[PDB]
């Protein structure tokens, strides 16, 4: 018995795309000469870590 | 022979404070989003020589 089973398959791929992002941040703060000041604009997440 | 007094009148702070906050958003999805991967042509071929 002497034979071939063949054949091809195929694929097509037309995809295009595009993105922006832009951002400012203007903080702004007071303190002391000597002193320090922190400042947090955010919020806060759980995290669970443990000894 | 003198005595100090219990304590000492200290002078007394008022604190006023403000925070203002103001927060905006927009957001807009519009179109037609259409399928970017399709299946293409195909060809097979099979042969029994003996």
């Amino acid at each position: 018995n002497f034979g071939i089973i063949t054949g091809v398959l195929s694929t097509i791929n037309f995809a295009l795309s595009n993105g922006d992002a832009y951002l400012i941040a203007n903080p702004q703060l007071s303190a002391r000469s000597g002193g320090r000041t922190d400042f947090l604009a955010g919020g806060q997440v759980p995290i669970l870590q443990a000894l | 022979l003198a005595t100090p007094s219990p304590f000492d009148m200290e002078k007394m702070v008022w604190l006023d404070v403000n925070i203002l906050e103001i927060r905006k958003s927009v957001l807009e999805n519009f179109g037609v989003d259409w399928s970017k991967q399709i299946p293409g042509p195909f060809a097979a071929f099979g042969k029994d020589f003996v």
